[PDB]
C-alpha cells in the first residue's frame, strides 16, 4: 500500500548522525506530494531527479536516511562536499540519484542548559567512503604515542555531543534530516507513484 | 550567546612568567569545557590546556606540562593559564574556546580539540625574547 514515510518523517525522535538510520521502503505506493507540496522544510536538494516527476516513476528500492545535525552542517548534506559530517559520519556519492531534505527542529531536540544525546564523530583515521557508517568508539591516538585507556589532548574521545540549547542559534540549533535516495536496478520496480 | 575575552600577554624574557585569562559570557551550558590554544607563527594551532566544569578536572599538552596551569574563578566567569618558565617557542597567539561536554552512556568525558570547539574568541598575543 502506501509507503511508510510518515514513520521516517515524523519520527518522535531520530538519531545521531554517525549513527545514522537507514530505512528501506519497498512494494509499496507513494505520494510525494506530502513532501513536496509541502512549504515547511527547509533543505529540498534533489539530484538526478525532479522532485515534482516523482510520482511518474518507478524505482527498485528507496533509502530513507535519517539522522540530526547543525544548520550550518546541511550544506554536507551534499554531494561532493567537505567538512566534520561529510568526512566522518555521513558521505554522499558525486554519483547521488537522490533528493535531501531537512527542516528546524529547535522545539524537539533542544533543551534548557544543553541536551547531550545527539552526537557526531570529530575525527578517523581516514574519510568515510559514500554510504558508510561508523559506529565505534575506539580511543582515537592524537599523538602517535601508545595509547592506552584515554588520556589527555594525545589520546581522544572520538564523538562529541551537540549541546542543543534552544537559545543558540539557527546553524548551532537542531535540524532533522532525511536522506531519500532512488535507485533503479536490473530488476522489477516496485516502488512507484500513486499513478 | 556565549562571548569570550582572552586578557594578559606582553613581551617577557626567557624563563618568565605571564598569567592569561578568558572572560566568559552567556554559557548557559550544564557541562562544559574551557581550553587554552595557541598558534605560533606559520604553524598550526594547538591546545595547552582543557579545564572540565564539574569538578575542576584539567589536561595539559605535554612540553606546556610543569609550567603552565588552569584555574578557574567561578564568579568572573574567567578561566586562566599561569604561564610560567616561558621559552621562546612558546611565543604564539594564545586562543581561547568554549565547548559542550560530551555524556555518552552516563559516562563523561571533556574534550578540547582544535578542530572541534563551539565558540571561540579573537586571541591574546604572547611573546618571549630577550
Ligand atoms: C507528518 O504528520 C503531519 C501532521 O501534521 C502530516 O500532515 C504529514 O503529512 C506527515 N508527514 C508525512 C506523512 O510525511
Amino acid at each position: 500500500n502506501l509507503c511508510p514515510f510518515g514513520e521516517v518523517f515524523n519520527a518522535t525522535r531520530f538519531a545521531s548522525v554517525y549513527a545514522w538510520n537507514r530505512k528501506r521502503i519497498s512494494n509499496c505506493v507513494a505520494d510525494y506530494s506530502v513532501l513536496y507540496n509541502s512549504a515547511s522544510f527547509s533543505t529540498f536538494k534533489c539530484y538526478g531527479v525532479s522532485p515534482t516527476k516523482l510520482n511518474d516513476l518507478c524505482f527498485t528500492n528507496v533509502y530513507a536516511d535519517s539522522f540530526v545535525i547543525r544548520g550550518d552542517e546541511v550544506r554536507q548534506i551534499a554531494p561532493g562536499q567537505t567538512g566534520k559530517i561529510a568526512d566522518y559520519n555521513y558521505k554522499l556519492p558525486d554519483d547521488f540519484t537522490g533528493c535531501v531534505i531537512a527542516w528546524n527542529s529547535n522545539n524537539l531536540d533542544s533543551k534548557v542548559g544543553g541536551n547531550y544525546n545527539y552526537l557526531y564523530r570529530l575525527f578517523r583515521k581516514s574519510n568515510l567512503k559514500p554510504f558508510e557508517r561508523d559506529i565505534s568508539t575506539e580511543i582515537y591516538q592524537a599523538g602517535s604515542t601508545p595509547c592506552n585507556g584515554v588520556e589527555g589532548f594525545n589520546c581522544y574521545f572520538p564523538l562529541q555531543s551537540y549541546g542543543f540549547q534552544p537559545t543558540n542559534g539557527v546553524g548551532y540549533q537542531p535540524y532533522r534530516v532525511v536522506v531519500l535516495s532512488f535507485e533503479l536496478l536490473h530488476a522489477p520496480a516496485t516502488v512507484c507513484g500513486p499513478k | 550567546d556565549v562571548q569570550l575575552q582572552e586578557s594578559g600577554g606582553g613581551l617577557v624574557q626567557p624563563g618568565g612568567s605571564l598569567r592569561l585569562s578568558c572572560a566568559a559570557s552567556g554559557l548557559t551550558l550544564d557541562y562544559y569545557a574551557i581550553g587554552w590554544f595557541r598558534q605560533a607563527p606559520g604553524k598550526e594551532r594547538e591546545g595547552v590546556s582543557c579545564i572540565s566544569s564539574s569538578d575542576g578536572s584539567t589536561y595539559y599538552a605535554d612540553s606546556v606540562k610543569g609550567r603552565f596551569t588552569t584555574s578557574r574563578d567561578n564568579a568572573k566567569n574567567t578561566v586562566y593559564l599561569q604561564m610560567n618558565s616561558l621559552k621562546p617557542e612558546d611565543t604564539a597567539v594564545y586562543y581561547c574556546a568554549a565547548v559542550p561536554s560530551t555524556y555518552y552512556s552516563g559516562t563523561y568525558y571533556y574534550t578540547c580539540h582544535p578542530g572541534g570547539m563551539d565558540y571561540w574568541g579573537k586571541g591574546t598575543q604572547v611573546t618571549v625574547s630577550s
